[PDB]
């Protein structure tokens, strides 16, 4: 009546262990390392990230809010949110082996540009991967944080004396 | 390459000690003109094995979803009825496992199911 | 060990007028006493309440108390329930005594003050009566807001909480009595079986025959009573659904040839029409079709011990009634037949 | 003592005309607004107490016109008598409320109203029927199982959303998440009552499916104040997830740790390694999400102070516990310091984890003489295939408590010929972003000075003025913390130190920044253990007269 299987259901099967793996509580993040030494000792000593990296941006249809309105979600926003969170502490922790092409596809979505209630968490990894490859110095006001955070730490920062110290260079 | 690389240890507490504090000593002794392996045979101060077991190396002997051996006692036990897997388990991890999955079905203290790694069926009595 | 009677039962009485409504002579006297009373009983309790024979002596009195007042006659006065009750006296104290609309106006000022001073004691080393009853109100509110944005019934009633909880009150209200040894537990549960309404009561007996032990005598008190009066469960396996008698089943063996025989003497009371091709009964509580389907597709599906036992029994009531192979004839081949 | 009735007064139908808004909050959005303004409700009762405890009751109308239909309205609420101690407070306002002898009829209307009042909280079966039935019968009142039957309900739905987590994507009963939505508005109200820690529990560890977020921050919030004011404590396994999944509490335990090394406890380590290892963050962090973005509002901090000594102090105490709960947990399976530190070398990092207490106190020179070697290669050949910029590799430098500071305390013990790599780190440390030509006339100036205190140390017991004339620019706080070092290593000190603290201190500022350098100064001795009790026993002297002196 209401099953739905998951999202990765029809995905090529060590996606399908890398994101059951990555579903499960805050230690998500080695189980997926784990699976990554799990799969240098499987015979596809390989594991293709091009196709994942295209797996997640492709879109599907979903009708939420009310019972009707329609719209093209991506895989990334569309599964589940622990597995988001640590796909993208690991991606932190393999950048340098993956593809632009597809990391720059994966962040665009994570930006979450033009959206009601963004992911603060995800957007931030967004940035922290961008601040990672070299492409996203942004020339913005781009950090991690939120706003009512960066005020609150100016705001206490300035009931102290300043260091001698010089760390901008105008 | 040649750098020093960021590096530590696993085995037993007692014996990762000594190595642990003779790298504290022995790392401003770090040169990139010799090899990893010219700088750290003489920077820890041993030799290695050349595959002291070359067949039974390391099984990972582990639960194969938290990669821990020691689960609250459980030991990776559970294993898989396939020659091509045959990787242990935990009664706990395996049980969370399949009872997620949409594939497997539920006997009444019996789960058949697949493996995680194989995809063949495998049975847990609890 | 002799001093505490006098005080205790004394007590007793005090707390059993506190809610009747004779309140008139009551004065700052009677409520400080009181409470100084209570103080010293929720130090008792505290001291030498664990591991005395002071504590199975005080068991005695109480319990005894509590049957020698039946729940029968002059009033069905509650009390301070059980040992644990000894701890928080003042408190069902204090809660009756507002209820108490005769209460002197005077004693209500004096009362509150002596409650809830304020905060010029928010330095107190022992929690004073304030706080326990600011606790109850919050899991009392607590326990409104989950019950109204959260709670249902499991449909496995072993797997509800009311149901589950009053069973738990049930199996300590006769592990004492059981103790006791005065009335058998029989006389309890007949008076009961009057008293409270019945289709709640079987449910939570029947959930209170599956949980695992807490000291099962429990459990095995429940099934001789039940096999000894036949006419309650005959409203028992008629009252509750499938699975759960089921498992009463696959636990408690000496339950699965009664039951069995009830549906045997339920199958016997039908009749075919061939117009509709259904069997139906002839009077209007008469379980049926469904039902009786239902309760055989349960009890076969179950555990080895149980299965054999039924499939045999079927068997046997079929030749008893012409081993026919074809329906129409025998209402239990046309079971056997509707188990496939 | 300026107002008394009117902000009060206005408050009271704000208040008032809200109460009448929610009355009973038997729908979602009446539940949230209550969920939020009931601190404030409570203040509000607070100062209403204040007001009616200082007066008495019926003689008064100040707000006694609708005070009975206010306290009314609050109490039928659950969702307010729910919180902390509002139902005290609200006790303690009808206490002032009732009279002893009411004599218009009025005032014995309002006391029996208030005997209903109290009885409907107190004592009240608005709960189902079959169950009062069975327990009135059975010889209990409500009070002595509400208890029991309550943690039951409880661990039903404990259990059975702990059972909706292990159906990932299992064609079974999803049990719908406007009940999950339902609790958590429950679970706010009461995160302070003990009788439902686990509830809370498996809802912050049993997230399963969703795209979205299906709890709201009302409680994502309530959770985080009662873990950092400690009035819940629960397990470890519960509050990282809890950070995990809602990114702001994260900060905001982190503003939280700033406010205990900047507010009220300056210079008190033992109190923040305390703070550190009590808070689960050292834990949070073993994950590589929350340590990048704990560093990141620590850099934030960093630049709007410029290099505070007291917040350096407080990364020293993180980064110290942040190893030793990373080391613990991490035999198989933790996450490669390039990937928490991934501005800067592994190498560099990898040097500066091994802690000085696992080394001799004569290996000290050699260890810091080559971090500062490869520091100026990853800083000045600041080349493709290296650091950002000299930052990065500052901010790695900060982070390690032992090293930055035993750089001073070793030029010192070896002023007699000083080393150049260090004399540069040293300038680095209290000066990086310089160009070479100032790196070179801070290192001569020091050098300079090291001649002159060399010569005045091998002296007798002189001045404080021949000192304060090599004192006599941009280069301060670089020589006066140098010449602390002096006070303290020297068996000369203990004896002139005042003539040259009383001098130093100008301002307030520079106290407490000295005040903070001892602290530090003696947090890392007693760390490492290493002592010479003159400068202990003096040391501790001098920060408990200054402390006064301010
Ligand atoms: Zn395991
Ligand atoms: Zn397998």
């Amino acid at each position: 009546e209401g099953v739905e299987p998951a999202p990765w259901a029809q995905l090529e099967a060590p996606a399908r262990l890398l994101l059951q793996a990555l579903q499960a509580g805050p230690e998500g993040a080695r189980r997926g390392l784990g699976v990554l030494r799990a799969l240098g000792s499987r015979g596809w000593e390989p594991f293709d990230w091009g196709r994942l990296l295209e797996a997640l941006c492709r879109e599907e249809p979903v009708v939420q809010g009310p019972d009707g309105r329609l719209e093209l979600k991506p895989l990334l926003l569309r599964l589940p949110r622990i597995c988001q969170r640590n796909l993208m502490s690991l991606l932190m922790a393999v950048r340098p082996s993956l593809p632009e092409s597809g990391l720059l596809s994966v962040l665009q979505i994570a930006q979450q540009d033009l959206a009601p209630d963004p992911d603060a968490w995800l957007r931030a990894l967004g940035e922290l991967l961008r601040r990672d490859l070299g492409v996203g110095t942004s020339m913005e006001g781009a950090s991690p944080l939120s706003e009512r955070c960066q005020r609150q730490l100016q705001s206490l920062c300035r009931g102290l004396g300043l260091g001698g110290r010089r760390l901008k260079s105008p | 390459p040649t750098m020093l690389p960021e590096c530590f240890f696993l085995g037993a507490d007692h014996v990762v000690k000594p190595l642990g504090i003779k790298l504290s000593r022995n790392i401003h002794l770090w040169d990139p003109e010799n090899s990893v392996l010219q700088n750290l045979k003489d920077v820890l101060e041993i030799d290695f094995p050349a595959r002291a077991i070359l067949e039974k190396s390391d099984f990972t002997m582990d639960c194969g979803i938290c990669y821990a051996y020691q689960l609250d006692g459980t030991i990776p036990d559970q294993v898989c009825d396939n020659s091509q897997c045959g990787q242990p388990f935990h009664q706990i991890c395996l049980y969370e496992w399949l009872r997620g999955l949409l594939t497997s079905r539920q006997s009444f203290n019996i789960i058949f199911g697949e493996c995680p790694y194989c995809s063949k069926p495998i049975t847990l009595k609890m | 060990m002799e001093s505490l009677l006098q005080h205790l039962d004394r007590f007793s009485e005090l707390l059993a007028v506190s809610s009747t409504t004779y309140v008139s002579t009551w004065d700052p006297a009677t409520v400080r006493r009181a409470l100084q009373w209570a103080r010293y009983l929720r130090h008792i309790h505290r001291r030498f309440g664990r591991h005395g024979p002071i504590r199975t002596a005080l068991e005695r009195r109480l319990h005894n108390q509590w049957r020698q007042e039946g729940g029968f006659g002059r009033g069905p006065v509650p009390g301070l329930a059980n040992f644990q009750a000894l701890g928080h006296c003042d408190v069902l104290l204090s809660l009756r005594l507002l209820e108490n609309r005769a209460l002197g106006d005077a004693a209500r000022y004096h009362l509150v003050q002596q409650l809830f001073p304020g905060p010029g004691v928010r330095d107190a080393d022992e929690e004073t009566l304030q706080e326990s009853l600011a606790r109850l109100a919050r899991r009392r509110s607590a326990v409104h807001m989950l019950r109204f944005n959260g709670y249902r019934e499991n449909p496995n009633l072993q797997e509800d909480s009311l149901m589950k909880t009053q069973a738990e009150l049930l199996l300590e209200r006769l592990q004492e009595v059981g103790k006791a040894e005065a009335e058998r537990p029989a006389r309890f549960l007949s008076s009961l079986w009057e008293r409270l309404p019945q289709n709640n009561f079987l449910k939570v007996i029947a959930v209170a025959l599956l949980q695992p032990p807490l000291s099962g005598e429990g459990s095995q008190v429940l099934v001789h009573w039940l096999l000894g009066n036949s006419e309650v469960f005959a409203a028992f396996c008629r009252a509750l659904p499938a699975g759960l008698l089921t498992l009463v089943t696959s636990r408690h063996p000496a339950l699965s040839p009664v039951y069995l025989g009830l549906l045997t003497d339920w199958g016997q009371r039908l009749h075919y029409d061939l117009q509709k091709g259904i069997w139906v009964g002839t009077e209007s509580q008469d379980v049926p079709w469904e039902e009786l389907h239902n309760r055989f597709q349960s009890l076969c599906q179950a555990p080895p011990p149980l299965k054999d036992k039924v499939l045999t029994a079927l068997e046997t009531c079929k030749a008893q009634d012409g081993d026919f192979e074809v329906p129409g004839l025998s209402i239990w081949t046309d079971l056997l037949l509707a188990l496939r | 003592m300026a107002q008394d009735s009117v902000d009060l007064s206005c408050d009271y139908q704000f208040w008032m005309q809200k109460l009448s808004v929610w009355d009973q909050a038997s729908t979602l959005e009446t539940q949230q607004d209550t969920c939020l303004h009931v601190a404030q409700f409570q203040e509000f009762l607070r100062k209403m107490y204040e007001a009616l405890k200082e007066m008495d009751s019926n003689t008064v109308i100040e707000r006694f016109p609708t005070i009975g239909q206010l306290l009314a309205k609050a109490c039928w609420n659950p969702f307010i008598l729910a919180y902390d101690e509002s139902q005290k407070i609200l006790i303690w306002c009808l206490c002032c409320l009732i009279n002893k002898e009411p004599q218009n009829s009025g005032q014995s209307k309002l006391n029996s109203w208030i005997q209903g009042v109290l009885s409907h909280i107190l004592s009240a079966l608005r709960f189902d029927k079959e169950v009062a039935l069975f327990t009135q019968g059975l010889g209990y009142a409500p009070i002595d199982y509400y208890p029991g039957l309550l943690k039951n309900m409880v661990l039903s739905l404990a259990s059975e959303l702990r059972e909706n987590h292990l159906n990932g994507f299992n064609t079974q009963r999803r049990m719908a998440p406007e009940r999950v939505a339902s609790l958590s508005r429950v679970c706010v109200p009461l995160i302070t009552l003990t009788d439902v820690d686990p509830l809370v529990e498996a809802l912050l560890i049993c997230h399963g499916r969703e795209p979205q977020e299906i709890l709201q921050p009302e409680f994502f919030e309530a959770v985080n104040e009662a873990i950092l004011l400690k009035k819940i404590s629960l397990p470890m396994s519960a509050v990282v997830c809890l950070w995990l999944r809602h990114l702001p509490s994260l900060e905001k335990a982190m503003l939280h740790l700033f406010e205990k090394l900047i507010s009220s406890e300056r210079n008190c380590l033992r109190r923040i390694e305390c703070f550190i290892k009590d808070s689960s963050l050292p834990q949070a962090a073993c994950h590589p999400a929350i340590f990048r973005v704990v560093d990141e509002m620590f850099r934030c901090a960093l630049l709007e102070t410029d290099g505070a000594l007291e917040i350096i102090a407080t990364i020293q105490v993180f980064t110290q516990c942040f190893v030793e709960a990373l080391e613990k947990a991490s035999k198989q399976l933790r996450f490669a310091l390039k990937t928490y530190f991934p501005y800067t070398s592994p190498s560099l990092a990898m040097v500066l984890l091994q802690d000085p207490q696992d080394i001799p106190r004569g290996h000290w020179l050699q260890t810091l003489k080559h971090i500062s070697e490869l520091l100026r290669e990853a800083v000045e050949d600041q080349t493709h295939g290296s650091c950002g910029g000299p930052f990065e590799s500052w901010f790695l430098f900060i982070h390690f408590g032992g090293w930055a500071e035993m750089v001073a305390e070793q030029l010192l013990m070896s002023a007699a010929e000083p080393p150049t790599a260090l004399l540069w780190l040293l300038a680095f440390y209290y000066g990086p972003r310089d160009g070479r030509q100032q790196r070179a006339q801070t290192m001569v100036q020091v050098k300079a000075v090291l001649g002159h205190l060399l010569a005045m140390s091998r002296s007798s017991s002189l001045s404080a003025q021949d000192l304060q004339t090599v004192a006599g620019a941009p280069a301060q706080q670089l020589i006066r913390h140098l010449l602390l070092n002096f006070l303290l290593w020297a068996p000369g000190g203990h004896t002139i130190a005042w003539d040259v603290i009383t001098l130093m201190a100008h301002t307030a500022e520079i106290t407490h920044e000295i005040i903070g350098f001892l602290d530090q100064t003696l947090y890392r001795w007693n760390r490492l253990g290493i002592e010479s009790p003159r400068s202990e026993k003096l040391a501790r002297e001098l920060l408990k007269e200054l402390r006064t002196q301010v």
